[PDB]
C-alpha cells in the first residue's frame, strides 16, 4: 500500500517508512540519563552476557569529546558511523573557533546527518536514539536526545529503548531537588531507576560519571556492588 | 532507466531456468521480418554478393531503394533486416574503418571489421539500457596474402568467416544448395561464380529471375574495388545462363 | 460493464484524469497533526 | 513477510532488515572453523571442504590466509567474497604502516572492515557481502586477542567460538569444557580436535580433514605455522586412546 | 518460489543465490570440453560448433594462447569468451611490462576470476554464462585451474565440462593415472571425449592444444588426425 | 443466498453450473459474456452476498427498445431449461477478507440445489511459466476424483494437457483469484468440478475469450463444430474511453 | 477498462496511437478562474477574475509583469506559472542587455513552447499544468497569444480560458467584428462584458475581483487593481 | 497480439516486433492529410488544414516550414514534434553551410535527420516520435527531389506522397497522373482538386488550403503560393467538384 | 517504480488479486483491534448512546430520501427542509482515511407534522468495507412493503463515456436509473449503457431492487465538484415530481437562503489560481 517507499505520503498524511525505522529502536536495551547539578549519569542494562566474551569490545557508552558523552539503544553497526562523524566534527570545530564544542551544537550535527539519510529511496535511514550529556564552556550540564526523524529536545531525565515507559513514569514520580543534592544520590537514583528491569543488578548493568571539569569515568563492578549494597540496606 | 520487467521473457539480462537468453533469439526472428534473401559466394579470384530488390509501389522512386553498400574503398557489404537498424550499424562500421586506419597507418582487414562490430554488439547483450539491432552483417573482400574473404555476424555477437553463406527467409536451402555445390566442386571462375550465385536464389525461390529484380556487388583480384553491376551487365549475365 | 482498480495517487509526478495531484493534497492534510496556531492582524501590531 | 524482502533499503513493520536476515542465513551451509585463546597462544582450526580424488594441492592453504606479520584470518561463505575482503584488509594493512611506521591494532583492522562491510547495506542497488571473518593476532596493547565478524558489519572479541555449520553445538560445548585462566597450548589442541570430533559426524576424523594455525610468541617475534600431517595424526591418534581409556 | 528468481541481488529465504545458479546450468550445456594434467605436460581438447564444409578453418578457433606458455579453452557462450580473452592477454602484458617476467599461471587465474565477480553483485547486469579452463608451465611444473561464473576457482589434475559431465567424471576416475606421459594423456583425452560424442570424429571437428616445457602449441590437423588414427 | 426475481425459485436437478473467477484480465467473466450473448438466456434470480463491491447499471445484454432499460446488479443468475444449463455473472470484485466465506456460501448453494456439475474458467499469470510451457499450447485444465469416468476418458481423447504441480505436491495458480480455493473446498465436500483457464497477460483480451470459449465448446459442443459464430454483446464499445481532445493532433 | 496499463507514463503510447497523461495535464487548466484577453488597432487588454480563499483574505493575483511591453495572465496550478514568468523575465533582459532592443513577442512565445515540449518526451518528467494568455506591442502592432500544456500555442485576435469560458468564447465571436475600431473605452468594456458571462445571473462584478492590464502604442504595461477600476466600471449596463 | 510486450521501446515480441513503434506509427493518422507530388521542374506542396474556431488569426499554427533557402517541409501527426524536428533540420543545414561554404544537398539532410529519428527507437529513457514529414527542394545541377521520413526512421525517394489520415485514396488519386511531363502551373490545380477530393465535410466542418512550391520559377527558392493563383486554382477545384 | 538502475518491476493488476492471494496471536490482535476501529456505530445525540434496534424498525416510513454529497445537501437543505419542522433522530460515527472525525456528518430527520417521511442528509465518505454495515443499521432485516426511496448524488463529468470528447459536452445535466418496481417516468433520460455507477448509491438500489421496493436515482455530471450555485440550481426539475410536490413552499427565500450560505464556503488550498 503506502509503506514501502520512504517519499510517499499516506491518504492521511503518514509517512511510515521512518515510524517503521523507530520501531527498531524498542527493541534494543534500555539506557538511561539524568541530570544533576555538578554531575551527569547514564546507565545501560546489559541484554544479556555471555561468559566467553570479553565486555570491552561490547561496550555502549562513547566519548565523543572532553567534555561530550553519549548512549545509543538500536542498530550497533548503524551506530558507529555515526559516533565517527560525530567525534571528527567535534575536533573539527575547534580549528574554526578556539572555543570547546557546545552540547547542543553537536545535538544539531547529529540531528542533521541522521535527516539527511531519510530524503530519498536510494538509502535508507538509521534505526538509532540517542542520549548525549556534557558541559558547556561556561558550566551548564546539559542533556539531550535525538530520534531517526531528525528532531531533537531536551530533557531533565529520560529512558530510551525497550521497557522505557515504566522506567520513564519511574523517573516522573521520584524526581526531586532534594535527590539530586549528591553526587551519591544521583548515582543510586540512576541505579534505583534501572533496577526497575533488570532481574538482578550489580551483573548486568553498567555506569558512566562524569564530573564537572574531569574526563569520563567508567565505573567497576566492585563500585556497582558497593552502591547496590548501600541501596539494599 | 524505468525498471525491468519481471519474467524469463521480457528482458535482456535474465537468465532462462534452462540457462539461455529469450531477447537474443526474439532479435534473431526480427532478421525474417523483411522478406528478402541473402547469397554470398566465394570464387578462385573473386567474391559476389546477390540479394533480392522489392518495389511494391509504383509512385517509389527505385534508384533510392538499395541494401549494397560500401564501408571502405575496398569492402563491400549486404544488410538483412530492419531497414533503420541496418543503416545505423553501416554508419558505425563507416566510422570504425575510418579510425582504424588513422590510428594504425594502413587499411582495415574484414576480419578486423567484422571483429570490432561483434565486439560492440556484445555489450547490448550484457546491460539493461540498451537492446540488440535486428540486423546480420555479409563483408566481401580480397586480402594481401590471401584471396577473397567472406564473413558474418549475427546479434549475438557472434562472427565467422565462410566459403558460402546465406541469410534471410530461405537460410536453410540456400545453405543445403551451396553445400551440395562446394562438396561437388569449387574451382571457379569469375563467371561460375556468379551464375552458380544466381542459380541458387532461382532454384529456391522458384522465380524466373528478371534485370531490374536483383542487384549485384562484385569484387575481383584485377580490380579489388567494390563495384555493382548494371542492369545492361545482369541482363547479359541472365541470358548466358538461360542460353 | 465491469468495476475494476485504478490507482494515480503513489507518484509525484501523476495526472489524474481530472488533472489533481495528489500527493500534494497529502501533504496538506499532513498539517492537521499538528498543533492549532492563530494569528491576527491589526493596525496597531500583528499577535501570533 | 514477503512484502517486504524485495530489497536492503525496507524496513519491516516491527523493524526488521530480512535481506540481512537471510544474509546471514547463507553462512550456514559452510565448512566449520573454530578459534580458541590460550595463555602463550593462539589456535585456529578449519575444516577442509575440498576432499575430491581428482583435486590437486598447489597453495599454501586453503582456509587460512596471512594479513601482516602479526595476524591470519580464516573465512567462511562465499569465495568470491572472500577474495575481495582479503586483498582489502591487506591494502588497509599496509596502508597504515606507511602513515605511522608501526603495525596496525587488530581492533583498529577489524572495524575498517566492518565499516565497508556495512556500507553495503544501506545504499539500495547493492548485494551485502556473504562472508563471516575469524581474525587471530598479537598487539602491543593487549596482547593475544580473537575476533569474530558477521555479514551484518557487527563484530566482538571472545575467548573461544565457532562459526559455520553446527555452529550451535559446538559453542555449547566450548562453554561447558573451557576454563578461563588456566588454558595452554596443548590443552587448547586437545579440546579443539574434541570438539571437531563431535561436530563432524561425516565420519571418523584424518588428518587430511582438518587444517590447523598456531600463532606463538617467540624472541621477540610472532611466528605463524600450519601443523602438519604427522602432528595431526599423533594429536588424533592420542585421542582415540584418551577415548578409549575413558571405557 | 518464483519471486527470488528474476533479480540477481537478492537472497533467497535459505541463503541463496539463484541467478547466478541459471549462469552455472547454461554453462553445463553447451559442447564438452577435456583437461588432463600428465606428469610433464597438460593437454586440453574439446569439441567445435561447425562441424560444416562451408565452414573456414583459418577464421575462428576456441583453443587460444594467452603468453608463450598460457593457453586456456572454454565452455558455454562465445562472445563473453572473446572479451575475456582480451581482457586476459592485457593483464599479462601490464604484468611483464612491470616486472620484466612471465606472469605465473595463479596469478593470471586470480586477477581474472577478480575480473568476473564483478558482475555478480550490481543490479543491472547479468553473469558471464561461460567458464574457463587454464593450463600453464611455470618453474618446470604444470598447472591446471577452472574458474566458474560466480568468480571461483580451483586446481585440478583431471577435468570435464560442458554436455554429459559427470559421465566424463567418472570415466576419468576410473582410467587416470599420476605417473601417465603426454601421449597417454592425449589418448586418455580423446577417449572420454569420444565418450560423449555421438557422430562420426574426424580431424575437422575436435581441437586439441598441449602445453610442455618447450611452450604453449596448438596441433595441427595432421597430427590430430595422426593421432586419431593411432587408437582407431 | 439465492433471491428468486419472481416469487418462487425454479429447480435446478441435474443442470450444469457455469461461473467464472475474477482473475488476471477479466477473461472468465468475457467469456461468460459471449457465452451469455450467444446462447439468449434469461434470468431468473439475483444472489445477494456482503462480499462484493455494489455496482449498478443498465441491461448489458440489449437487444430492443423495450429490453434496453432494466437495471442490474453485480451478481445475477441465468439459464436455460432446455439445454439444462445455468450459469453465473459476476461485475465486480472482492473485498479484502470475504473471499472464503463468498466460495463457502456458493458451494453450499451448489450442493443444496441439486445441480450436478460445476464448471469455472479463470486465467493464470503468462511471466512465471518455466522453458517447458513456453513451447507448449496456453490452455491447461483440471479434474476432481469423483468425476465421471466417462468425463476423462473423452478428455483424454481430445488430447489436452493438464496443469502441472508443485511442491511445498499441492496446486498452485498464480493470478487465478478464488480458482484454488473452490477446487480445494470442492474437493474436500467431494463435488464434480472442472477447471479451464489459460495464460494470459493484461491488455486488450477480446483474443484471450474467444480462445478460451473456443477451448470450451471442443468438449461442451455448444454450437457446431469447426466470425459469426458468438454474438458480440452490444456492451462492448468504448472500451478504451471517450474520443480524442480537439488541439492536440 | 482496457486503458489502465497505458496511462501511468508520458513515455508510454497507447494501442490507439494516444498519450494519455497529456490529455489528463490539460484537464488541470479548467481548474483556475476565467480570464479574457482581446485586442484592437492600438491597444490589448487583459481581464482577469479574481477568487479568494474567504472574506479575510486577499484574493490571490492573477496579472503578472514580464517586460514594459509584455505582461501575461494565468489560469491552472502556481508553481508553473512561477517558473515560467521566470524564464520570460530572463529571456527578456538578456535579450535587452544584448541587443539593446525589445525582444519580439514572436520569439518569445516560440522560446516558451521549444522549452515545455521537452518534460513530454522524457522519463521521470511530467507536462506543466498551466495555460496562459499573452498580449504585448512591438513594431507589427498589438499582440495576442495563447499557450497550452501540450507545448502548443496560437496567435489569436480574442480569447478566453478557465473555468466556464464557453459563453466568454460565444460572447466574442458574436461581436467579433467591432472590436478593431474601439478606443481603449468600450474596448474595456467589451472584455469586461464578455467576463461577465461567466458569472451565475445573480451576482454582478465589483471592485474587489477584477484586474485590468493594458499595453499600447505609447503606454507601458499596467495592472489596476482595486479602487482604480473604477473609471472602467462606471458605464456598465445592468447585465441584459 | 502483442500484449506484455509492449511498454517499452527495448523490448521484443516473441515474433520479432517492436510494437511502441508500431503505435507511434499509428498516432500519425489521427490528422488531416498532407499531400506532395514532383514534377518535372519542381515540387509543390498542399495541406488540407482544419479550422478549430473563428478566434484564431489568419496564419496561427501553420504545416509548412521553411528550413533553408531552398528547402521545404509538411507535417502531420503532433505539432510539437514537428517543431522539434524543423528546429533540428534548421540547425542540420546552417552547421553544414558553416563547415563547408556550401547549400546541403537534400538526399544528406534526409539522412542526418532520419538517423536523428531513429536514435530514440533504442532506449527506455525516451519514446518514438509521433510524427511524418516530407522534404522538397530544387536546383539546377540536381532538379527536383522529394523524399518521407517516419517515425521508425526509414527514408525513401518518392514521385509523389501522401500522408495523414486519408492516404489511400490520396495515392490512388495521384497514381493518375502523368507528373513527369507537365509542370507546376499545371500541378497546382491537380493539387488542390485532390486535397478537396479527399476532404470529408460531414466529420469536418471547414478548412483552408495551404499551397506553396519550390522550382525554376521561384529560381530556387521556397515560396507561398500568391494569392490571385491559389484562388484561381480554389475556383478550378470547386467546378470540378460539380 | 523503480527506486535504483535496473530493478526488477511489475506490472500492476486491476482485478485486484495481488494482494489477497497471500492468504503468531500478535497479529490476529492487531487485525481484531484494527477491525474494531472502523467499526459504524449508530446513536442518538441526545443522550449519546446506540440504537439496539433498526432506525427503520423503530419507526414507520413511508417516504424516505436520501443526499449524498456536498450539493445534494445544500440544495435539500435550502430548497425543501427551510419551511417546516424537522427533529433529529439519530446519527452515525465513521472513521477512514478520507472521513477523520464525523463538515463530516450523517444525521436523520423525520417531519413534526407527518412523522412518516424521513431525511438523510450524507456528507462523509463510507468505505467499500462499511456500506453493508450502514445497510444493515439503517435498513435492517425484514424490510417493508409500502415505501419509496429517492436518492441524489453529483459526479464529475470526466466520468462519461461518449463516443465525442469530454469537453465538448455541454454540462452540468441530469440522467436517471430506476427500479422495475418503479411505475413512474423519471424527468431526465436514463443513462446510457456502457456508463455504470458504484458506491453507496449503487449499493441502496441494489438493496431496493433484490428486496422488491421502489426506488430512483438521479445522477448529475457537472464539472465544478466544489460548493457551486449552478451545479444545485441543476437540479430544479426535481422539485416538480410527486416526490417532492408537498415540501416545497416559497422559491424565493431559498433562493435567498442559498445565495447567502455561497458566502460562507469553506477555504480552497491555493494549488490553483
Amino acid at each position: 500500500s503506502y509503506d514501502r517507499a520512504i517519499t510517499v505520503f499516506s491518504p492521511d498524511g503518514h509517512l511510515f517508512q521512518v515510524e517503521y525505522a523507530q520501531e527498531a529502536v524498542k527493541k534494543g536495551s534500555t539506557a538511561v540519563g539524568v541530570r544533576g547539578r555538578d554531575i551527569v549519569v547514564l546507565g545501560v542494562e546489559k541484554k544479556s552476557v555471555a561468559k566467553l566474551q570479553d565486555e570491552r569490545t561490547v561496550r555502549k557508552i562513547c566519548a565523543l569529546d572532553d567534555n561530550v558523552c553519549m548512549a545509543f539503544a538500536g542498530l550497533t553497526a548503524d551506530a558507529r558511523i555515526v559516533i565517527n562523524r560525530a567525534r571528527v566534527e567535534c575536533q573539527s570545530h575547534r580549528l574554526t573557533v578556539e572555543d570547546p564544542v557546545t552540547v547542543e551544537y553537536i545535538t544539531r550535527y547529529i540531528a542533521s546527518l541522521k535527516q539527511r539519510y531519510t530524503q530519498s529511496n536510494g538509502r535508507r535511514p538509521f534505526g538509532i536514539s540517542a542520549l548525549i550529556v556534557g558541559f558547556d564552556f561556561d558550566g551548564t550540564p546539559r542533556l539531550y536526545q535525538t530520534d531517526p526523524s531528525g528532531t531533537y529536545h531536551a530533557w531533565k531525565a529520560n529512558a530510551i529503548g525497550r521497557g522505557a515507559k515504566s522506567v520513564r513514569e519511574f523517573l516522573e514520580k521520584n524526581y526531586t531537588d532534594e535527590a539530586i543534592e549528591t553526587d551519591d544520590l544521583t548515582i543510586k537514583l540512576v541505579i534505583k531507576a534501572l533496577l526497575e528491569v533488570v532481574q538482578s543488578g550489580g551483573k548486568n548493568i553498567e555506569l558512566a560519571v562524569m564530573r564537572r571539569d574531569q574526563s569520563l569515568k567508567i565505573l567497576n563492578p566492585e563500585e556497582i556492588e558497593k552502591y547496590v549494597a548501600e541501596i539494599e540496606k | 532507466s524505468r525498471g525491468s520487467s519481471a519474467g524469463f521473457d521480457r528482458h535482456i539480462t535474465i537468465f532462462s531456468p534452462e540457462g539461455r537468453l529469450y531477447q537474443v533469439e526474439y532479435a534473431f526472428k526480427a532478421i525474417n521480418q523483411g522478406g528478402l534473401t541473402s547469397v554470398a559466394v566465394r570464387g578462385k579470384d573473386c567474391a559476389v554478393i546477390v540479394t533480392q530488390k522489392k518495389v511494391p509501389d509504383k509512385l517509389l522512386d527505385s534508384s533510392t531503394v538499395t541494401h549494397l553498400f560500401k564501408i571502405t574503398e575496398n569492402i563491400g557489404c549486404v544488410m538483412t533486416g530492419m531497414t533503420a537498424d541496418s543503416r545505423s550499424q553501416v554508419q558505425r562500421a563507416r566510422y570504425e574503418a575510418a579510425n582504424w586506419k588513422y590510428k594504425y597507418g594502413y587499411e582495415i582487414p574484414v576480419d578486423m571489421l567484422c571483429k570490432r562490430i561483434a565486439d560492440i554488439s556484445q555489450v547490448y547483450t550484457q546491460n539493461a539500457e540498451m537492446r540488440p539491432l535486428g540486423c546480420c552483417m555479409i563483408l566481401i573482400g580480397i586480402d594481401e596474402e590471401q584471396g577473397p574473404q567472406v564473413y558474418k555476424c549475427d546479434p549475438a555477437g557472434y562472427y565467422c568467416g565462410f566459403k558460402a553463406t546465406a541469410a534471410g527467409v530461405k537460410q536453410t536451402e540456400s545453405t543445403s544448395f551451396l553445400e551440395k555445390k562446394v562438396k561437388k566442386k569449387f574451382d571457379w571462375t569469375f563467371e561460375q561464380t556468379v551464375e552458380t550465385a544466381i542459380t541458387c536464389l532461382s532454384t529456391v525461390l522458384s522465380i524466373d529471375f528478371k534485370p531490374s529484380e536483383i542487384e549485384v556487388g562484385v569484387v575481383t583480384v584485377e580490380n579489388p574495388k567494390f563495384r555493382i553491376l548494371t542492369e545492361a551487365e545482369i541482363d547479359a549475365h541472365l541470358v548466358a545462363l538461360a542460353e | 460493464m465491469f468495476l475494476t482498480r485504478s490507482e494515480y495517487d503513489r507518484g509525484v509526478n501523476t495526472f489524474s484524469p481530472e488533472g489533481r495531484l495528489f500527493q500534494v493534497e497529502y501533504a496538506i492534510e499532513a498539517i492537521k497533526l499538528g498543533s492549532t496556531a492563530i494569528g491576527i492582524q491589526t493596525s496597531e501590531g500583528v499577535c501570533l | 513477510s514477503r512484502r517486504y524482502d524485495s530489497r536492503t533499503t525496507i524496513f519491516s513493520p516491527e523493524g526488521r532488515l530480512y535481506q540481512v536476515e537471510y544474509a546471514m542465513e547463507a553462512i550456514g551451509h559452510a565448512g566449520t572453523c573454530l578459534g580458541i585463546l590460550a595463555n602463550d597462544g593462539v589456535l585456529l582450526a578449519a575444516e577442509r571442504r575440498n576432499i575430491h580424488k581428482l583435486l590437486d594441492e598447489v597453495f599454501f592453504s586453503e582456509k587460512i590466509y596471512k594479513l601482516n606479520e602479526d595476524m591470519a584470518c580464516s573465512v567462511a561463505g562465499i569465495t568470491s567474497d572472500a577474495n575481495v575482503l582479503t586483498n582489502e584488509l591487506r591494502l588497509i594493512a599496509q596502508r597504515y604502516l606507511l602513515q605511522y611506521q608501526e603495525p596496525i591494532p587488530c581492533e583498529q583492522l577489524v572495524t575498517a572492515l566492518c565499516d565497508i562491510k556495512q556500507a553495503y547495506t544501506q545504499f539500495g542497488g547493492k548485494r551485502p557481502f556473504g562472508v563471516s571473518l575469524l581474525y587471530i593476532g598479537w598487539d602491543k596493547h593487549y596482547g593475544f586477542q580473537l575476533y569474530q565478524s558477521d555479514p551484518s558489519g557487527n563484530y566482538g572479541g571472545w575467548k573461544a567460538t565457532c562459526i559455520g555449520n553446527n555452529s550451535a553445538a559446538a559453542v555449547s560445548m566450548l562453554k561447558q569444557d573451557y576454563k578461563e585462566g588456566e588454558m595452554t597450548l596443548k590443552s587448547a589442541l586437545a579440546l579443539a580436535i574434541k570438539v571437531l570430533n563431535k561436530t563432524m559426524d561425516v565420519s571418523k576424523l584424518s588428518a587430511e580433514k582438518v587444517e590447523i594455525a598456531t600463532l606463538t610468541r617467540e624472541n621477540g617475534k610472532t611466528v605463524i605455522r600450519v601443523l602438519k600431517q604427522k602432528e595431526v595424526e599423533q594429536l588424533i591418534k592420542k585421542h582415540e586412546e584418551e577415548e578409549a581409556k575413558a571405557e | 518460489e518464483r519471486g527470488y528468481s528474476f533479480s540477481l541481488t537478492t537472497f533467497s529465504p535459505s541463503g541463496k543465490l539463484v541467478q547466478i545458479e541459471y549462469a552455472l546450468a547454461a554453462v553445463a550445456g553447451g559442447a564438452p570440453s577435456v583437461g588432463i594434467k600428465a606428469a610433464n605436460g597438460v593437454v586440453l581438447a574439446t569439441e567445435k560448433k561447425q562441424k560444416s564444409i562451408l565452414y573456414d578453418e583459418r577464421s575462428v578457433h576456441k583453443v587460444e594462447p594467452i603468453t608463450k606458455h598460457i593457453g586456456l579453452v572454454y565452455s558455454g557462450m562465445g562472445p563473453d569468451y572473446r572479451v575475456l580473452v582480451h581482457r586476459a592477454r592485457k593483464l599479462a602484458q601490464q604484468y611483464y611490462l612491470v616486472y620484466q617476467e612471465p606472469i605465473p599461471t595463479a596469478q593470471l587465474v586470480q586477477r581474472v576470476a577478480s575480473v568476473m565477480q564483478e558482475y555478480t553483485q550490481s543490479g543491472g547486469v547479468r553473469p558471464f554464462g561461460v567458464s574457463l579452463l587454464i593450463c600453464g608451465w611455470n618453474e618446470g611444473r604444470p598447472y591446471l585451474f577452472q574458474s566458474d561464473p560466480s568468480g571461483a576457482y580451483f586446481a585440478w589434475k583431471a577435468t570435464a565440462m560442458g554436455k554429459n559431465y559427470v559421465n566424463g567424471k567418472t570415466f576419468l576416475e576410473k582410467r587416470y593415472n599420476e605417473d601417465l606421459e603426454l601421449e597417454d594423456a592425449i589418448h586418455t583425452a580423446i577417449l572420454t571425449l569420444k565418450e560423449s560424442f555421438e557422430g562420426q570424429m574426424t580431424e575437422d571437428n575436435i581441437e586439441v592444444g598441449i602445453c610442455n616445457e618447450a611452450g604453449f602449441r596448438r596441433l595441427t590437423p595432421t597430427e590430430v588426425k595422426d593421432y586419431l588414427a593411432a587408437i582407431a | 443466498m439465492f433471491v428468486p426475481c419472481g416469487e418462487s425459485a425454479p429447480d435446478l436437478a441435474g443442470f450444469t453450473l457455469l461461473m467464472p473467477a475474477v482473475s488476471v484480465g477479466n477473461v472468465g467473466q468475457l467469456a461468460m459474456d459471449l457465452i451469455i450473448s450467444t446462447l439468449n438466456m434469461s434470468k431468473i434470480g439475483y444472489f445477494y452476498t456482503d462480499c462484493l463491491v455494489p455496482m449498478v447499471g443498465n441491461n448489458p445484454y440489449a437487444t430492443t427498445e423495450g429490453n434496453s432499460t432494466e437495471l442490474s446488479i453485480n451478481a445475477e443468475v441465468y439459464s436455460l431449461p432446455s439445454r439444462k444449463l445455468v450459469a453465473l455473472q459476476l461485475r465486480s470484485i472482492f473485498i479484502k477478507y470475504k473471499s472464503k466465506p463468498f466460495c463457502e456460501k456458493l458451494l453450499s448453494w451448489v450442493k443444496s440445489s441439486g445441480c450436478a456439475r460445476v464448471i469455472v474458467l479463470s486465467s493464470s499469470h503468462s511471466y512465471q511459466r518455466n522453458d517447458l510451457q513456453l513451447r507448449s499450447t496456453p490452455f491447461r485444465y483440471l479434474l476432481t476424483p469423483s468425476m465421471q469416468k466417462s468425463v476423462q476418458n473423452k478428455i483424454k481423447s481430445l488430447n489436452w494437457e493438464e496443469m502441472e504441480k508443485s511442491r511445498c505436491f499441492c496446486i498452485r495458480i498464480p493470478g487465478g483469484g478464488i480458482t484454488k480455493t473452490l477446487y480445494d473446498e470442492s474437493c474436500s465436500k467431494e463435488i464434480q468440478m472442472a477447471v479451464l483457464l489459460k495464460f494470459v497477460s493484461e491488455g486488450d483480451n477480446i483474443p484471450d475469450a474467444l480462445g478460451l470459449v473456443e477451448y470450451l465448446n471442443e468438449w461442451l459442443q455448444i454450437l457446431k463444430p469447426l466470425a459469426s459464430r458468438w454474438k458480440i454483446p452490444s456492451s462492448w464499445r468504448l472500451l478504451f474511453g471517450s474520443g480524442l481532445p480537439p488541439a492536440l493532433f | 477498462m482496457f486503458r489502465n496499463q497505458y496511462d501511468n507514463d508520458v513515455t508510454v503510447w497507447s494501442p490507439q496511437g494516444r498519450i494519455h497523461q497529456i490529455e489528463y495535464a490539460m484537464e488541470a487548466v479548467k481548474q483556475g478562474s476565467a480570464t479574457v484577453g482581446l485586442k484592437s488597432k492600438t491597444h490589448a487588454v487583459l481581464v482577469a477574475l479574481k477568487r479568494a480563499q474567504s472574506e479575510l483574505a486577499a484574493h490571490q493575483k492573477k496579472i503578472l509583469h514580464v517586460d514594459n511591453h509584455i505582461g501575461i495572465s494565468i489560469a491552472g496550478l502556481t508553481a508553473d506559472a512561477r517558473l515560467l514568468c521566470n524564464f520570460m523575465r530572463q529571456e527578456c533582459l538578456d535579450s535587452r542587455f544584448v541587443f539593446d532592443r525589445p525582444l519580439p513577442v514572436s520569439r518569445l512565445v516560440s522560446l516558451i513552447g521549444s522549452k515545455t515540449q521537452i518534460p513530454t518526451q522524457r522519463y521521470g518528467r511530467r507536462p506543466y499544468g498551466v495555460g496562459l494568455l499573452i498580449a504585448g506591442y512591438d513594431d507589427m502592432g498589438p499582440h495576442i497569444f495563447q499557450t497550452c500544456p501540450s507545448a502548443n500555442y496560437f496567435d489569436c485576435r480574442a480569447m478566453s480560458i478557465g473555468a466556464r469560458s464557453q459563453s466568454a468564447r460565444t460572447y466574442l465571436e458574436r461581436h467579433m467584428s467591432e472590436f478593431m475600431e474601439c478606443n481603449l473605452n468600450e474596448l474595456v468594456k467589451h472584455g469586461l462584458r464578455a467576463l461577465r458571462e461567466t458569472l451565475p445571473a445573480e451576482q454582478d462584478l465589483t471592485t474587489k475581483n477584477v484586474s485590468i492590464g493594458i499595453v499600447g502604442k505609447d503606454l507601458e504595461f499596467t495592472i489596476y487593481d482595486d479602487d482604480d477600476v473604477s473609471p472602467f466600471l462606471e458605464g456598465l449596463e445592468e447585465r441584459p | 497480439i502483442g500484449t506484455g510486450y509492449d511498454l517499452s521501446a527495448s523490448t521484443f515480441s516473441p515474433d520479432g516486433r517492436v510494437f511502441q513503434v508500431e503505435y507511434a506509427m499509428k498516432a500519425v493518422e489521427n490528422s488531416s492529410t498532407a499531400i506532395g507530388i514532383r514534377c518535372k521542374d519542381g515540387v509543390v506542396f498542399g495541406v488540407e488544414k482544419l479550422v478549430l474556431s473563428k478566434l484564431y488569426e489568419e496564419g496561427s499554427n501553420k504545416r509548412l516550414f521553411n528550413v533553408d533557402r531552398h528547402v521545404g517541409m509538411a507535417v502531420a501527426g503532433l505539432l510539437a514534434d514537428a517543431r522539434s524536428l524543423a528546429d533540428i533540420a534548421r540547425e542540420e543545414a546552417s552547421n553544414f553551410r558553416s563547415n563547408f561554404g556550401y547549400n546541403i544537398p537534400l538526399k544528406h539532410l534526409a539522412d542526418r535527420v532520419a538517423m536523428y529519428v531513429h536514435a530514440y527507437t533504442l532506449y527506455s529513457a525516451v519514446r518514438p516520435f509521433g510524427c511524418s514529414f516530407m522534404l522538397g527542394s530544387y536546383s539546377v545541377n540536381d532538379g527536383a527531389q522529394l523524399y518521407m521520413i517516419d517515425p521508425s526512421g526509414v527514408s525513401y525517394g518518392y514521385w509523389g506522397c501522401a500522408i495523414g489520415k486519408a492516404r489511400q485514396a490520396a495515392k490512388t488519386e495521384i497514381e493518375k497522373l502523368q507528373m513527369k511531363e507537365m509542370t507546376c502551373r499545371d500541378i497546382v490545380k491537380e493539387v488542390a482538386k485532390i486535397i478537396y477530393i479527399v476532404h470529408d465535410e460531414v466529420k469536418d466542418k471547414a478548412f483552408e488550403l495551404e499551397l506553396s512550391w519550390v522550382g525554376e520559377l521561384t529560381n530556387g527558392r521556397h515560396e507561398i503560393v500568391p494569392k490571385d493563383i491559389r484562388e484561381e486554382a480554389e475556383k478550378y477545384a470547386k467546378e470540378s467538384l460539380k | 517504480a523503480a527506486t535504483f538502475f535496473g530493478e526488477v518491476v511489475k506490472a500492476p493488476c486491476r482485478a485486484g488479486t495481488e494482494d489477497e492471494e497471500e492468504e503468531t496471536p500478535e497479529d490476529r490482535e492487531v487485525r481484531l483491534q484494527l477491525a474494531r476501529k472502523r467499526e459504524v456505530r449508530l446513536l442518538r445525540r441526545q443522550t449519546k448512546t446506540s440504537l439496539e434496534v433498526s432506525l427503520l424498525e423503530k419507526y414507520p416510513c413511508s417516504k424516505f430520501i436520501i443526499a449524498i454529497g456536498n450539493n445534494a445537501v445544500a440544495f435539500l437543505s435550502s430548497f425543501v427542509m427551510n419551511s417546516g419542522v424537522w427533529e433529529e433522530v439519530g446519527c452515525a460515527k465513521l472513521w477512514n482515511e478520507w472521513c477523520r472525525t464525523t463538515e463530516a456528518f450523517c444525521v436523520f430527520y423525520h417531519l413534526k407534522s407527518n412523522p412518516s417521511v424521513f431525511l438523510c442528509q450524507c456528507s462523509c465518505y463510507v468505505a467499500e468495507d462499511q456500506q453493508y454495515q450502514w445497510l444493515e443499521k439503517v435498513f435492517g432485516s425484514c424490510p417493508r412493503k409500502n415505501m419509496q426511496i429517492t436518492i441524489l448524488t453529483c459526479r464529475h463529468v470526466t466520468d462519461y463515456k461518449t463516443s465525442e470528447s469530454t469537453g465538448s459536452l455541454p454540462s452540468p445535466f441530469l440522467r436517471a436509473l430506476k427500479t422495475q418496481n418503479f411505475k413512474d417516468s423519471a424527468c431526465c433520460p436514463l443513462l446510457e449503457q456502457p456508463n455504470i455507477v458504484h458506491d453507496l448509491p449503487a449499493a441502496v438500489l441494489s438493496y431496493c431492487q433484490v428486496w422488491k421496493i421502489p426506488a430512483i436515482l438521479y445522477l448529475c455530471y457537472t464539472d465544478v465538484m466544489k460548493l457551486d450555485l449552478i451545479t444545485v440550481e441543476a437540479f430544479k426539475p426535481i422539485l416538480s415530481t410527486r416526490s417532492l410536490k408537498g415540501l416545497v413552499k416559497n422559491i424565493p427565500q431559498s433562493t435567498e437562503i442559498l445565495k447567502k450560505l455561497m458566502t460562507t464556503n469553506e477555504i480552497q488550498s491555493n494549488i490553483y489560481t
